[PDB]
């Protein structure tokens, strides 16, 4: 799993 | 946000199912949910299942979790009266909110990790408070940490989170621009500064440890909760 915060960081 | 039923009832010994939907799709294309049990408003939530299926070792074997499509189900096989509680599901939304909670399902039955919050108290509207959580019993620098609050008689509400490496500080919509989360990995502490306080910020504020393997956090992955500290805002 990739965490929800890491996903948001990568998109931001 | 997330959708779960307001209530479920069962007789002792039956199998109970509670289903939650509405979570955002994660980076790996899947969906992930956590289940958080609260037996009384005067007590901290307890994670019964996280990351869809993972059961903390101290949680009774009768709790299990599953996922189907974008939905998740908590199953209690052989329910007991002691299982009466509100069960909140948690996940992430599609974009800006890594942690979101359902409204809670109330179950009626017919017939070494420590997190220690401080800094609560009474404040007047417009003032500020600084909350602190001291952690022990785990490698603090490896894990994301979060703050979650609960107004009197209301459900769980995400306040803020921070990744293990100090980055990824994100905030709940109701506190945007008024909250700052920080952490000190050397002291095993996470801090929440709340400014421009409002009456409706009143509630119990819980520190929460995340279990995500990558040092991040989200609503599916809280594995430990503090005892809470009370914030009371009133003029
Ligand atoms: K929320
Ligand atoms: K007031």
């Amino acid at each position: 799993k990739i965490s929800a915060s890491r996903k948001l960081q990568l998109k931001t | 946000a997330l959708t779960q039923p307001s209530s479920v009832s069962a007789n002792p010994g039956e199998t109970v199912k509670i289903t939650c939907s509405g979570g955002g799709r994660y980076y790996d294309g899947s969906y992930y949910y956590g289940w958080y049990q609260q037996k009384s408003p005067g007590s901290a939530p307890v994670t019964v299942i996280y990351e869809n299926t993972k059961r903390p070792s101290n949680i009774p074997s009768r709790f299990s979790g599953s996922k189907s499509g974008s939905t998740a189900t908590l199953t209690i096989t052989g329910v007991r009266a002691e299982d009466e509680a509100v069960y909140y599901c948690g996940s992430a939304d599609d974009n800006m909110n890594p942690t979101i909670f359902g409204a809670g399902t109330t179950l009626t039955v017919l017939g070494a990790v420590t997190l220690d919050e401080s800094g609560g108290g009474l404040q007047t509207p417009g003032g500020a408070l600084s909350l602190v959580c001291k952690a022990s019993g785990f490698t603090f620098s490896s894990y994301g940490m979060q703050w979650v609050r609960q107004a009197p008689g209301k459900g769980l509400e995400w306040v803020a989170g921070i990744q293990n490496d100090d980055t990824g500080t994100y905030y709940g919509a109701a506190v945007k621009g008024r909250a700052t989360i920080s952490r000190d990995n050397g002291q095993s502490t996470v801090r929440l500064q709340l400014n421009n306080l409002r009456a409706e910020d009143t509630g119990t504020y819980y520190c929460a440890k995340d279990a995500s393997s990558d040092g991040g956090y989200g609503g599916d992955s809280i594995d430990a909760w503090g005892h809470g500290t009370e914030v009371i805002v009133s003029s």
